[PDB]
């Protein structure tokens, strides 16, 4: 799964 | 509440520091703190405290899945009675990670999500209400697994909705978003089908939209996508 | 005490478990708690016991260390005016780190080590007084910093002295202890050759008492033994 | 530094 974008 | 004699920008500015220091549980207890001065918080501050909760409760969903994994051992054929210390360290761990949940799901009803007008944070808190949701589903069993399930579903639908309206297929939001909720479809709701559907759909849209991004962007997109991709991998 | 109303075998249970979970702080609690009880400790309890407390120290230590850089770069040339937090931060966790090492040091004061007759026990206890002052030496500054440092020189000594006495050079608590007062006298003591002289005198010895081991027992005493090795290659 | 003998 993901989760922090840039 | 003991964060609330701290400033603002002193909670932030530490929850940095406690990233930097891999002090996962410290960064949630100043995110946490932050959030609760009633402000809305910016993008770099809703990364910090999805940051910092993904790490706390990932620890306890690793413990728990390794001593439910010694307990369903314990039920098996040939296998001598231990007393009841297993279950009860599982219990403790599974109570553990529960509140964590809940106080990730109770900072996002009290009020981020009510105060999150634009697409990107309303889709961004709906998300982290269907990742939490679908954590505490990781462990549920009562008769309240059905209704956690469909809360888990409720929050990634709504966000679905906003994020297809509202932002371009290779938005990472967006993308986090289908990969998790097809996450939910394979491990939670019983429906790979659907898991796959989505995730190649989600691909699919995303591809067809790259040449719109700059290089640092088409970088983000294609992070996100490749986890699509690894996911379809290994589900067909 | 809140492991008091716990079985001590079930103390012991579930610090294995939490072991094999990763959970360390729960394991140390555990393993508080077993020896508070008032017996003595196995060779396997007193193993649990110091990894325990040696991964949640490790922690603590690693996090002091990040921060105790960023706040040495805070105070160089060109460096912004930043606050307090730093500084606060750091002192947090150093007061965490300082409350585990105390409560190593008071579970070996009362009363592990006065009631360790056997060699094998009362060495390891000692060098674990010798370590988690070592620890406390890492971020000492004040005048208690000369005390803290004879503290831990001298259960180091006293453990030498008995290690020398009653056990073969292979030994590996013997070797463990030679290593860790080797660093002691590279890291803390500003002794860098007597760190090395007691690095290399360790490593021959024990060298020249191999072929009197069984295969398993050659193993473990080869693997510390490297770790000298490896010391001093990087001293010299 | 070293610290659990087999
Ligand atoms: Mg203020
Ligand atoms: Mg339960
Ligand atoms: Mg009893
Ligand atoms: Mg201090």
């Amino acid at each position: 799964s993901f989760x922090x974008f840039k | 509440g003991a964060m609330g004699s701290m400033e603002r920008a002193s909670l932030i500015q530490k929850a940095k520091l406690a990233e930097q220091a891999e002090r996962y549980e410290d960064m949630a207890a100043f995110m946490k703190g932050a959030v609760e001065k009633g402000e809305e918080l910016s993008c770099e501050e809703r990364n910090l405290l999805s940051v910092a909760y993904k790490n706390v409760v990932g620890g306890q969903r690793a413990a728990w899945r390794v001593l439910s994994s010694i307990e369903q051992k314990s039920n098996e054929e040939g296998s001598e009675e231990k007393g009841p210390e297993v279950r009860e360290y599982r219990e403790k761990v599974e109570t553990e990670l529960q509140g964590v949940c809940d106080t990730v799901l109770g900072l996002l009803d009290s009020h981020l999500i009510k105060e999150a007008g634009d697409a990107e944070s309303r889709v961004f808190y709906l998300k982290m209400k269907g990742d939490y949701y679908r954590y505490l589903a990781e462990v549920a069993t009562g008769d309240d697994k059905k209704r956690i399930i469909d809360s888990a579903r409720s929050a990634y639908q709504e966000a679905m909705d906003i994020s297809k309206k509202e932002m371009p297929p290779t938005n990472p939001i967006r993308l986090g978003l289908a990969l998790n909720f097809s996450v939910f479809h394979y491990e939670i709701a019983n429906s790979p089908e659907e898991a796959i559907s989505l995730a190649k759909t989600t691909f699919d849209e995303a591809m067809a939209d790259l040449h719109t991004l700059s290089e640092d962007s088409y970088k983000d997109s294609t992070l996100i996508m490749q986890l699509l991709r690894d996911n379809l991998t290994l589900w067909t």
